[PDB]
Parts: structure tokens; C-alpha cells; sequence
């Protein structure tokens, strides 16, 4: 489910919405009046479930931060379905009420708490364990090599992803992406481990977790990220999330 | 999208970190969907 | 300033950055594979979530704003009765008509419809 | 005993509601980040003035830094710690002229929407939640 | 003893006031912050206001304007004193969020929180008026709130024509 | 079947504030010899309320407070910094473009600031029209000594300024702000003619400001405009707000005004440009004869309140020659008015025959007339910015008497 | 014009010098100014007059000198050592940037053109042997010390050299270019000498370590 979204059963909606699926049938010629869309709701007619849609959509409900607004689908089965981060359950009925209902208590204005400004709705449990195994990175040192020692370049993050797809790498598997934007790696505020510098004017700058190759002759800065897949999946995740959003809207 | 580029660890306080960050840049409208996403992500990874 | 040359023709200098941006190069692109995503966006109603914050960046106080909504969707019944209560609802109508006043482009209430529904009778399920 | 002290705690404040811009109040209440007895926690001495809207100007010099009736941001903040900024005056629930309500400057800034308070909040029912809820 | 009329009563109750407003919040705000729980000082200083809002007029302040033993509001009592030299003295008192529910403007408030008979006997004696300035008053009521949207009351030139 | 059937300025203009979150909707950025512009890039339907045109960011502007003390918005000179003495040491009525001008200067210097970038794409010392650049012969061609005399001064008041602040003692981290008093000349000339003054709200303290504002800088001015400023204070982004219910062809300039009730003298001052069809400009006149005031607004269709007179367009049909020019005429003539007395023809004739001639009398106190002035502009191929402008402002004068003759001419008949 | 050599150390002078007959070198704590002899590269330094100033200031003092100094005028390539500094700066402004990415200078080497050739020489080289250091710590110069571990040498194919900079550019080592190592070796080796102290540490307060084994 969406955050702003709830599923209502049949048996529920029908209850909460009668009067707007009698007006629906009267509007819509499918009952002469209201004695007739009664024995049509009574009788469970199937144009009653079309028409149940139909008046549910664009119509939110107040269910019982201990009372919100979403706006309800119709689902299978005999249960309400609620997103994870959330009985009665009130229509509002004047286009007053619905006014307030859509643009005061719907579950994406709301997402600061007035206490000390904190967000209300960050992952927990099982969420937060997948996106900490997501980005727990390579193992390291003694962790990842038996023995003191006295990997896999990228083009772009597609093709690393595509590479894990294909079990080529693994999760957590070190690997060097080819970066071709600004330096946005947080990082320790570190000098370099090592600098290689060729006689020809060319020398690599080898940090913890990246490596710039620069020249003294030429303008180049060439920038490889030593990441995982985890990381990148992360950032991707977020990124297309904006993006996604913006083309959107 | 000028998003840094984290490569540590993402646990409950950096998450909650970065979720007020994106309200007070990008607003709750776009944070919300991100939240969605974020949270579908997690979900599958565990 | 004004120089003319041989045909009476003017010419100019034309203004040109003659400077160096490196938020020119990482900036102008674009993501390929959030097709999914921009149709589940649409489906979700979170367009119409976008459009009511950027009308209320144009408001000074959210009460007054969410009054005058409801007033104007009270005009919309009384005009034409008929035509809301089920595909078309009145407040999405507003919304949409605030959209387009500012000079963007909205479906008219927020309405979409499923056009691969085999036909009359048949509910689209929602898995949960 | 938290539902008790709650019900207590929203009914004392349950008629403040933000009703004017400015009450146009000259008193503020004074801050200062340098008591001489005790080292202040900085975190907790910054979460108390976020939000809050000055009383006074401050200077650093002849140049004014914060003008009155401006709210106190982050960076503000920062740098009346970089500098010498030993007294900041600012509008609080203490300073209002009006215990029946209050202004939008002498609550400040809105914890849930960013911006000033608006007009209609209340407040007095959001501050009793506030205290209530984490009991 | 060391101030006179209107200076001894306004200085002092200033003074007792302002330190009564300082370790109120801070002794709240020890409680919340040594179990982790993080409430901006916005919220407590409101309730802490209506604690420490009222003065008591002392038992030697006889006049027509005010009653020895009389609760009147701080600010009213600050006001009258640079105006009149009628015997307005008063000391400051700290009100329990209790007893500053039952010393409101409202009797209809008072009435549905606590001691109903002794409230209403109170009002009723006396033709109390309650103008439904709150929000419980008018929830009891029925009508809408005074906030959030409630807030501010939410033929000539016809047969006139050329012949041709 | 279909198969049967001004330049665009820089690509890189839009996009170094695109980048910045910088929207424009159905306008593009064109360059012309005379300058930028901002036209619509397609028909721009009319609505029921104001259409966004332009959003600038609020952090992408140099702003200062018009009234003491001097703060900036956003806040970019440190602490200390010399700048801010000298901005300091100003005359806070006067100097309004000389703290402008330090701002920007400072602007230019600071490697992360936009201006660096947008001051690429500002008019240079022989392109910008301000008379601050104008040389002393230039300033002979405005036949205006009053005028010329307001100049004199400006040109004073900014080269002692920097006389005095640009020394040879101050830090280097000024002395190469204005390394030269043209430089520093050309800051002030930007300052003057690009400067837009608002009322704004940001977060809870509302102020006036003096504001540099890229992308709605390159908006000209028009008395008509179809465009207005209007600043959301809720993001910080500055509005170019069309006119609600205007419609705006694909093509149309898009234009503010910029400064309201204001002769060409002011609009000369200030941005370096006069209008023929000012509806502020006056003409002196005796006035020992009259006209009636009624019947010249009715007999041109010019309705409202004498501070709003306005141009009935849709009750002239085809009628071209009611402009500004006509509605400053029915401002700066002589007139009579007794409610509802009606004006005697030959009575009328009379005044506007004298008014006749004392226009008349006026063309003839200039040289040249004004179509050998436009002549001269067609024919220039060396001539500096200033000069042009000095020349189109005397002829738009001269265009403006005689808009007058004609104007008392067809009122005159129209008067039977 | 002005021989600084052998000045004081740290003293103000008393004149304000024309920068642009200097090369300009900015680190994180100061401006290093080296006098510059006119040249179309713009890669020669004459170091007998060099100034020291805080960062974007016009008050110049005489740097601390560690070692011998060139007396003649050498062509050398520039390159600075340091780190990016990558913040998240809180958010104040509506759109304020959610991270702020600068480079913080501490150290610029001066490497010598082998025999002074020009860059676009087809016979360039560096001559790694003569390299300066200025550090932005201390405002001092001075001139590294070099370990040559080549066959060959002062006699050698110059091309074949690689130059490893190492313990905060404190550590110079001229190795052969086959000699190179991974850069995944690199890092992998400072991790593995981290951990293993780490570890041992960790495991020291059992009282059974004195008689276990590392494996
Ligand atoms: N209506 C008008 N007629 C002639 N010049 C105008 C004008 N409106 C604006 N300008 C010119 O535009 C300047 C204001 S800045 C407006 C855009 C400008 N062309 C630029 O390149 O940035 C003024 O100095 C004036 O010279
Ligand atoms: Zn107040």
C-alpha cells in the first residue's frame, strides 16, 4: 500500500457508502428510485460493486496521529488492510468535511511531529534490517584475507548492478566504478595511502575508498570509487525515487 | 539530484538523519514517495 | 555601442558564458528505467499530493486555503449536480482547475481509467 | 497516570489559539551561551532558540547580523557561537501580552510545517499532546 | 520595605515570577531529558505560563475595584497599579494546572472538568456569562470551533430604436 | 497529408540558472542588437488567475536592505571583511547604488558565488545604457540641461566614491574588486539600471529591498505591461506573474513596469532609456487657453480616473494613433471642467489653435526635427551606446509635442 | 629584486609585494609566494624570494627554510596533496545543498623538469631526485629526502621510475615502473595491518593469549 492509501473489504464499504451507491444507481438510471437501489444492494446485483468503486475513488475516510485520513481502495477478502507504518472508521459527508479530510489529514502533510520537529514515519524492524545488510559493505583486513598481502572495474553503476543480476558479483563484493561526478563520497577526511608518480607527469592518488588519477600536463581528473553493489543499489534507489517524482509531476 | 554519496552503513539514526534532510530540501510530497520506495527496498533486501 | 558595417546591417556582440560551470555537466541527465515508477505515481493519486503543496507555497494560511477550496466546490454542485459524485468529484475538480490557473497542465478532475479492463462486469483486484 | 496528567495538561491550555500577528510586545526573554558557573550543553542551548523570533538586533560590531523580529535559523545560530553574542533577547510564550492567546512571533516557527505559525493554530492543545504523549 | 506603592508589589511579583518561570521549566524539562524524551521548551513554556499568570490580592487591599483575596491576571493587576493608588496590593501565586482549570472565564469549562454542582451553584447565583472564546465551550455546544478553519468566522435602450 | 504540405541568446543563459532550480514556462531567452529579451515562446492562453511565467531562487539574487542597518539576503560577505565598511560609510538615501554596486563587485570575486557565472551574460562598459557611462559629448546630444546637470552630479558622487575607497592603502582583497574608476563606473551603471526594488518576507521578517535579480533583469519595460513581480515568500523564489485574463501571442515581449507614474527624465536617470509613449510625460504650457478636459478623454476614448486614464481599445475599432502619448496629453494639457458644462465650439478652436502654436514653438527651440533624428540613428555606424540613447530621448520628445498637434487636430473636428 | 634568503623566519616585511610577479600557491593555512621569473610556460621558480601569508591576506613574512634552496632558476611541475572534505551541512534555506564537497590543501610538491625541459619537450621527464615540499601546517619549505632503490644510479633511463609518496608526504621512494603495486593492494595492505593490531588488542585480555596462537 501506499502511504496516503487503506484497502476496505466489501462488506465494510458497502455499509459506509450506501448512500453514495444509491445516488450513483439513481444517477445513473440503473434503479428507479430508492426503494429499488435498496433491493439492488440487498441482492448483491454486480453493477453494485462497479458502482461502489466508482464513489469510493477521490472520497477519503478518517480511520481511528491516532486518527488520519487515506483514501480507501476496495481489496478482497474480509479484513482492513493498512500500510505497515499504521476500529472505527468515519465518511465525511459535507464537501466541508472532505475539504479538511484531503488537504489537513492525509498522511504525507503530516510527516514532522510537532514535539521537537522529528519525522514520524522512519523504517523500523524489518526495513531497517534490509537496508543495514544492504549497505554493510566488503569485509576488511584480517576479515577478508587470510594472509597480509606483503577486483572487478565498472563503467557505470548499470553495469555493476547488471553484473550482480547475472551472479557475477556478490552483495557485498568489492568493486571500482567509474565516477563522472563531482567528489560526493563521504568519507574520512584523510590524506592519501600512497601516491604513484610516473615520470611522464601522471600520478594516482590512492585514498581508502577512492582513487584519483591526475597529471601535471594535462587537465584530467578521473575519479574511481572503490563501493559495493549494496551502496550503489542505495543511491540508485533514492536517486531514481526523485526522479521518478519529478517526470511525474 | 545532488545527493551525497554514502559507502559506510546505514543504520536507524543515519536513516532518520537523512529522511529530515530530504523533507527540508526536497518538502514532504517528494520524501513521501521516498519514503515509499526506501521502505520497499528494505523489505525485499531483508 | 551601435556599429554598422558596410550594408547597414547592425552587428553585436553576443553574450556567451566565456566561463566555466561544472554544474553544467552533471546536471543536465537523466535516469532511463523509472518508467514503473512514474506509472505507479499517476495511479496512486500522488500527483494531485505535488499539486496541493505547490498551491499552498502560494497561500499564507492553510485554513483559508483548504475554506476557499470547499467554497468553490460548493458553487461546482450547485452548478451542475449530475456531473460529480463518481468519476468526477468536485474537490478534485477544483484542485485541478487551481493547477491550470497557474498555467500547468492537469486532467480534469484527476480522472484515469483502467484501459485494459476486459470488458463490463469486471472489478480490477487489488493484491494487498 | 498518563492519561490523567494528559487530560490535565490539554485542559489549562485548551483556549490558546495563535490569534494575531504581533501582539506587539517590547520585552523579550535573554539568553546567554557563557554563564560562568556552568559549561551550557551547545546541542540542547541550540534546539532552545531554533525557531524562536528575535526581540532585539543583534550586532557583531556595526554590522547588524540578526534584525528584530527575525527567526532564528541554524546558521544564525552558529554564528552568535562563533562570535561574541553573549545576550540574545527573544519572544517566547513568556513575553506574549495576553495569556488567553498569542501571537504568531511570540511562538515562532511551526515544528510541523517550517515556516511561522499560522493563524488558527492551536497551540495550547498541540503543547498538551506534546507533553502528554511520551509519559 | 524597600519600595513604595505600586513599586514594591510590581517589582516584587516581576521578580518572583521570572525565577518561578525559570526552575518550573527546568525542572520539567530534567525529568523529560534524563529518560531521552526531547520536547521543545515552546510547549512546556505554555502550560508554565498559565501557572504563573495570577497574583492574589493581599488581605489588606480593601477598595471598590478590588477584593482582598481576589484572582486577578498578572498583567491586569501590573496595569491598574501604574493608574490608581487605591490600595492595590497583591502577591504572586503558583496555580496547579488543577486549580487554574477551575479559575477560567469560562464556567461551561469549568462545569465539564471538575466539581459540577459547586461550579455551576457559583455561576448560577451570580448570572454568570460565558462568551465561548475556548474550544471545549463550543465543542459542548455543538457548533464550530473558533480555530484552524472555524478561526475568524471560517430597461432603457429597448423599444428606443431607430425606426429606419 | 503532411508530407503534402533576434537570435536565441547563449543555450547556456537558461541552463547555468536551470541548474539552480531557475524555471521559465513558455518564454525564451533572445538577443538582439539593442539587448536581452524575454519573449513568449509560444500562445500563452489567458486563465483565470495569473500565469507563472519565471521562478527565480532567492539565493541566486544580491539583495541589501533598502533602510539602515545594511544586512544582505542571502548573507555573503564575512565578518570583518572590508566591504562592509565601505558599504557602511554610504548615504543611506542616496547611495542606494553605490551599496549595490560593492555587493556586486564583491559578487564577481567570490569563486562559488552565480553572479560570476550571470555577470558574463551583463551589458559591458560600450553596451550598457546608463548615462554613468556617458561621456560629456554624449551628454550634449540630450538638449536637456536639467537632466544633463542630474548626471554631472551622479558621475560626481560615484567617482569620489571610489576615489576615496579605492586608494592606494586599502587591502588588495579590495583593490581588485575596482581596479580602475571605470570599473567601478560600470557597477554602479549595472546597479542602477538592473536594480528591483520589493517589499519581500523572509521567514517572519518583512523588509524592503534593494535586489539584483538574474533572468528578470532581461525583462524591459513596458507602461503597459503584461508581466508583474510578485514574491512567494514561502520558498523564497521570485514570480514573473502574467497578467490574469491576458492572452499572449507567440513572439510578444514580455515586460514589467518598472517604474510607475515616471517621466522619461526619471526613466533616463535611472535606466538609461525613455518611451515615446510615456503616459507621465509633461509638456510646460502657459496655460492662458484651455480645452475641455470631458471632451478630449471621450473624443479619444480615454476612460477611468485621471491617475488610471486608459485606452478604450475596444471602443476605437482600428483607431492606432490613441497611445500613451494621447494620455499624457489629456494629463499635461491645459484644461477647464464645470461638471457638466458644455464646451463652445469656436471657443475651443480658439485655445487649441494657441496650443497649437505654442507647441510649435517648442519643435522650433530644437536643431533638428525629429525625423532627421531617427535619420541620424539609421545612420550611425561608430556611435556609443549613450549617444544613440541620448538621441532617441530627444526625439521621442519631439515625437510627443508633435503627437500633441495632432492629437488637438482631430479633437478639434471631432468636436462638431 | 629582493633576497629573502637568510632572513628572519617568521617576520612581518614591511611592504606589500606585486603578486603577479609571483606564482601564487594556495594551501589550507596559507599563501605561498614564490618569485617568477618571466616565462611563456609560467613553470619557473626562482626561490630565493619567497614569502608566507595567511590565507587571502596582503601581509607577507618570510617562511621557515629546512633545507638548501635552489640558486639558480629551475622549471618545475606543481601538484598539491590532501584530502575532500565532504560535508552535510544543515539545511537553513529553502533548497540549501544536502552536501558540501571542498578540497583541503596541506601540502604541495614542486617537482623538478629533468634538466629543466619544457613540457612539451619530447625528451621530458621529471626529475624526481629534486623535489620541494611546502607544508601548510609549519609555512615552511624545505626539500624532500629521496630513497632511490633503482638499478642504476644517477645514470639511468629516468623514464622507467615511478615516485611512491607515502606517511603524510614524508616518505619519498623512487622504484621501478614494474615494481608497481595494485591499488587494491594498497588499500588492502593498510587494512590488514590495522586489523591485526586491532584484533590482537581485543584478544590480549583473555587470560589464555599467552598460550594461543594467531591463525
Ligand atoms: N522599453 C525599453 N526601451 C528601451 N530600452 C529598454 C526598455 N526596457 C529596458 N530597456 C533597456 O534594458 C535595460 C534594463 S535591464 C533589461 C534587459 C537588458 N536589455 C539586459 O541586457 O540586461 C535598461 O538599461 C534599458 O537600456
Ligand atoms: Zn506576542
Amino acid at each position: 500500500l501506499s502511504l496516503h492509501r487503506c484497502g476496505l473489504p466489501r462488506e465494510i464499504a458497502i455499509e459506509l457508502f450506501q448512500t453514495f451507491v444509491i445516488r450513483g444507481l439513481i444517477r445513473q438510471h440503473l434503479a428507479s428510485n430508492i426503494g429499488v437501489a435498496k433491493s439492488q444492494i440487498r441482492e448483491k446485483k454486480p453493477i453494485v460493486w462497479e458502482i461502489l468503486q466508482e464513489v469510493m475513488q477521490g472520497h477519503p475516510v478518517l480511520l481511528n496521529l491516532g486518527i488520519q485520513s487515506f483514501q480507501p481502495i476496495l481489496v478482497e477478502g474480509r479484513t482492513i488492510c493498512l500500510h505497515p507504518l499504521v476500529m472505527a472508521v468515519h465518511v465525511p459527508l459535507s464537501l466541508e468535511a472532505q475539504a479538511e479530510a484531503r488537504l489537513l489529514m492525509f498522511s504525507h502533510m503530516n510527516l514532522l511531529s510537532p514535539a521537537i520537529g522529528d519525522p514520524i514515519s522512519v523504517p523500523t524492524q524489518d526495513m531497517l534490517i534490509g537496508l543495514y545488510v544492504l549497505t554493510s559493505g566488503t569485509r576488511r583486513g584480517i576479515c577478508a584475507n587470510r594472509y597480509n598481502p606483503c577486483e572487478p572495474f565498472f563503467c557505470n553503476s548499470y553495469d555493476a548492478i547488471g553484473a550482480y543480476r547475472q551472479k557475477r558479483i556478490n552483495l557485498d563484493s568489492p568493486l571500482w566504478l567509474r565516477w563522472q561526478l563531482d567528489q560526493r563520497v563521504i568519507a574520512s577526511k584523510e590524506v592519501p595511502i600512497e601516491v604513484h608518480y610516473e615520470s611522464f607527469g601522471n600520478y594516482h592518488e590512492i585514498y581508502a575508498h577512492y582513487l584519483i588519477v591526475r597529471s601535471v600536463k594535462k587537465e584530467t581528473l578521473y575519479i574511481y570509487i572503490r563501493t559495493t553493489v549494496g551502496h550503489i543499489s542505495f543511491y540508485r534507489e533514492i536517486e531514481e525515487a526523485i526522479q521518478g517524482f519529478s517526470q511525474a509531476c | 539530484a545532488n545527493l551525497v554519496f554514502h559507502n559506510k552503513v546505514i543504520d536507524g539514526t543515519a536513516i532518520k538523519r537523512l529522511i529530515s534532510r530530504l523533507i527540508d530540501h526536497f518538502g514532504m510530497a517528494y520524501t513521501s514517495h521516498i519514503l515509499d520506495q526506501v521502505k520497499t527496498l528494505g523489505f525485499q533486501q531483508a | 555601442g551601435i556599429q554598422r558595417d558596410d550594408n547597414g546591417r547592425r552587428i553585436w556582440r553576443r553574450r556567451t558564458l566565456t566561463k566555466k560551470d561544472d554544474m553544467l555537466r552533471y546536471k543536465l541527465q537523466r535516469v532511463p528505467f523509472v518508467e514503473e515508477q512514474v506509472r505507479k505515481i499517476k495511479e496512486v493519486g500522488k500527483v494531485m499530493t505535488m499539486d496541493i503543496e505547490r498551491l499552498l507555497l502560494s497561500e499564507d494560511n492553510r485554513f483559508e486555503f483548504v475554506n476557499s477550496v470547499a467554497a468553490e466546490a460548493t458553487e461546482y454542485v450547485e452548478k451542475n449536480r449530475d456531473e460529480y459524485g463518481g468519476t468526477k468529484k468536485a474537490i478534485f475538480h477544483v484542485l485541478s482547475n487551481r493547477v491550470n490557473d497557474l498555467g500547468f497542465d492537469r486532467p480534469e478532475a484527476y480522472a484515469e481509467s483502467d484501459p485494459y479492463k476486459p470488458g463490463p462486469g469486471y472489478l480490477k483486484e487489488y493484491y494487498t | 497516570d498518563a492519561g490523567y496528567l494528559t487530560r490535565r495538561l490539554v485542559e489549562v491550555v485548551q483556549h490558546i489559539v495563535v490569534r494575531r500577528t504581533d501582539c506587539g510586545t517590547i520585552r523579550g526573554i535573554s539568553v546567554s551561551p557563557r554563564n560562568k558557573s556552568r559549561m551550557m550543553s551547545e546541542r540542547i542551548f541550540i534546539q532552545t532558540l531554533i525557531g524562536r523570533v528575535l526581540a532585539d538586533d543583534i550586532y557583531i560590531g556595526s554590522r547588524c547580523v540578526a534584525f528584530r523580529n527575525q527567526d532564528l535559523g541554524i546558521g544564525l545560530v552558529n554564528r552568535f557561537i562563533t562570535f561574541g553574542t553573549q545576550s540574545i533577547s527573544i519572544r517566547t510564550p513568556f513575553t506574549c501580552r495576553s495569556t488567553s492567546w498569542i501571537c504568531r512571533l511570540c511562538y515562532g516557527r511551526s515544528p510541523t510545517h517550517g515556516d511561522l505559525v499560522e493563524l488558527g493554530e492551536a497551540v495550547g492543545i498541540i503543547a498538551g499532546q506534546s507533553i502528554g504523549e511520551p509519559g | 520595605r524597600i519600595l513604595g506603592i505600586p513599586w514594591g508589589f510590581l517589582i516584587g511579583a516581576e521578580l518572583t515570577i521570572v525565577q518561578s518561570r525559570i526552575s518550573l521549566v527546568n525542572k520539567i524539562q530534567k525529568v523529560y531529558r534524563s529518560q531521552g524524551v526531547q520536547i521543545h521548551n515552546r510547549h512546556i513554556e505554555i502550560i508554565v505560563r498559565q501557572i504563573t499568570s495570577k497574583v492574589l490580592v493581599s488581605e489588606e487591599g480593601m477598595s471598590n475595584v478590588f477584593l482582598p483575596g481576589e484572582l486577578i491576571g498578572l498583567l491586569r493587576a501590573e496595569r491598574t497599579g501604574r493608574a490608581l493608588e487605591e490600595a492595590i496590593c497583591y502577591r504572586a501565586v503558583l496555580l496547579g494546572i488543577t486549580r487554574a482549570s477551575l479559575n477560567t472565564q469560562s464556567f461551561i469549562s469549568e462545569a465539564s472538568f471538575q466539581e459540577t454542582a459547586r461550579v455551576l451553584a457559583k455561576a448560577a447565583l451570580r448570572g454568570r456569562i460565558d462568551w465561548l472564546k475556548g474550544l471545549k465551550e463550543n465543542v459542548v455546544l455543538g457548533g464550530v470551533i473558533p480555530a484552524g478553519t472555524g478561526f475568524n468566522k471560517g430597461d432603457i435602450l429597448f423599444y428606443h430604436r431607430e425606426f429606419c | 497529408f503532411p508530407l503534402f504540405q533576434l537570435e536565441s541568446a547563449d543555450p547556456d543563459f537558461y541552463k547555468i540558472g536551470y541548474v539552480r532550480r531557475v524555471r521559465a514556462y513558455g518564454v525564451e531567452f533572445k538577443e538582439g542588437p539593442d539587448g536581452f529579451g524575454i519573449y513568449a515562446s509560444k500562445d500563452i492562453e489567458p486563465r483565470r488567475r495569473a500565469r507563472v511565467i519565471m521562478e527565480i531562487p532567492h539565493e541566486l539574487m544580491i539583495t541589501i536592505r533598502q533602510k539602515h542597518p545594511w544586512m544582505f539576503f542571502p548573507d555573503i560577505v564575512p565578518i570583518g571583511h572590508p566591504i562592509f565598511d565601505i558599504i557602511n560609510s554610504t548615504d543611506p538615501e542616496r547611495d542606494w547604488d553605490l551599496r549595490l554596486a560593492c555587493l556586486l563587485l564583491f559578487s564577481f570575486d567570490r569563486e562559488d558565488h552565480f553572479w560570476r557565472l550571470y555577470g558574463d551574460f551583463l551589458p559591458a562598459a560600450d553596451e550598457c545604457s546608463s548615462l554613468l557611462l556617458a561621456t560629456e559629448e554624449d551628454l550634449a546630444e540630450l538638449q536637456d540641461p536639467q537632466l544633463v546637470s542630474t548626471i554631472r552630479q551622479q558621475q560626481k558622487r560615484v567617482l569620489e566614491f571610489w576615489e576615496k575607497n579605492w586608494h592606494s592603502g586599502v587591502p588588495l582583497k579590495i583593490k581588485r574588486l575596482a581596479e580602475d574608476a571605470e570599473r567601478f563606473i560600470w557597477a554602479v551603471s549595472i546597479a542602477q539600471t538592473r536594480c528591483i526594488s520589493m517589499k519581500t518576507r523572509i521567514g517572519a521578517l518583512v523588509q524592503d529591498l534593494n535586489m539584483m535579480i538574474p533572468y528578470a533583469d532581461m525583462l524591459n519595460h513596458s507602461f503597459e505591461p503584461n508581466c508583474f513581480l510578485h514574491w512567494r515568500p514561502k520558498d523564497r523564489i521570485l514570480e514573473v506573474m502574467s497578467n490574469a485574463g491576458q492572452a499572449i501571442k507567440k513572439g510578444e515581449e514580455m515586460t514589467i513596469n518598472y517604474m510607475p507614474g515616471q517621466k522619461n527624465n526619471m526613466l533616463m536617470e535611472r535606466y538609461g532609456f525613455s518611451t515615446p509613449v510615456n503616459p507621465w510625460d509633461a509638456i510646460p504650457f502657459s496655460g492662458d487657453s484651455r480645452i475641455h478636459l470631458n471632451s478630449f478623454l471621450s473624443v479619444f476614448n480615454i476612460f477611468g480616473l485621471p491617475e488610471e486614464y486608459y485606452h478604450d481599445s475596444e471602443l476605437s475599432g482600428d483607431d492606432s494613433f490613441v497611445d500613451g502619448a494621447v494620455i499624457a496629453a489629456a494629463r499635461t494639457l491645459p484644461t477647464w471642467s464645470d461638471i457638466d458644462l458644455p464646451p463652445i465650439p469656436s471657443a475651443e478652436r480658439k485655445a487649441v489653435k494657441e496650443l497649437q502654436d505654442e507647441c510649435r514653438k517648442m519643435l522650433a527651440e530644437y536643431p533638428t526635427t525629429s525625423e532627421q533624428d531617427q535619420k541620424l540613428l539609421d545612420s550611425l555606424s561608430e556611435a556609443r551606446t549613450t549617444f544613440a540613447t541620448a538621441v532617441k530621448y530627444r526625439m521621442h520628445r519631439k515625437m510627443f509635442i508633435g503627437k500633441i498637434i495632432k492629437a488637438l487636430d482631430i479633437y478639434q473636428e471631432r468636436l462638431l | 629584486f629582493i633576497s629573502t634568503q637568510g632572513w628572519d623566519s617568521e617576520m612581518v616585511v614591511d611592504y606589500r609585494i606585486n603578486e603577479d610577479e609571483f606564482h601564487k600557491i594556495s594551501l589550507l593555512d596559507c599563501d605561498f609566494f614564490i618569485r617568477k621569473p618571466p616565462d611563456p610556460d609560467n613553470d619557473v621558480y626562482d626561490f630565493r624570494e619567497m614569502y608566507v601569508t595567511p590565507p587571502d591576506t596582503d601581509i607577507y613574512s618570510v617562511p621557515r627554510v629546512l633545507a638548501p634552496m635552489p640558486q639558480k632558476y629551475i622549471r618545475c611541475a606543481m601538484s598539491d596533496y590532501g584530502c575532500y572534505d565532504v560535508t552535510e551541512p544543515p539545511i537553513d534555506a529553502p533548497r540549501d545543498p544536502l552536501y558540501k564537497s571542498e578540497r583541503e590543501i596541506s601540502k604541495v610538491f614542486l617537482t623538478k623538469h629533468y634538466r629543466n625541459r619544457r613540457l612539451n619537450d619530447p625528451e621530458f621527464v621529471l626529475d624526481f631526485e629534486e623535489i620541494y615540499v611546502i607544508d601548510s601546517k609549519t609555512k615552511s619549505i624545505t626539500r624532500a629526502r629521496v630513497l632511490v632503490t633503482v638499478p642504476g644510479g644517477r645514470k639511468r633511463d629516468r623514464k622507467d621510475d615511478l615516485l611512491v609518496i607515502r606517511d603524510n608526504g614524508n616518505s619519498f621512494k623512487i622504484i621501478h615502473v614494474g615494481e608497481r603495486d595494485d591499488p587494491t593492494t594498497v588499500i588492502e595492505r593498510e587494512e590488514w595491518t590495522k586489523t591485526r593490531e586491532d584484533m590482537e588488542k581485543h584478544l590480549r585480555k583473555l587470560r589464555d593469549f599467552s598460550v594461543s596462537n594467531w591463525f
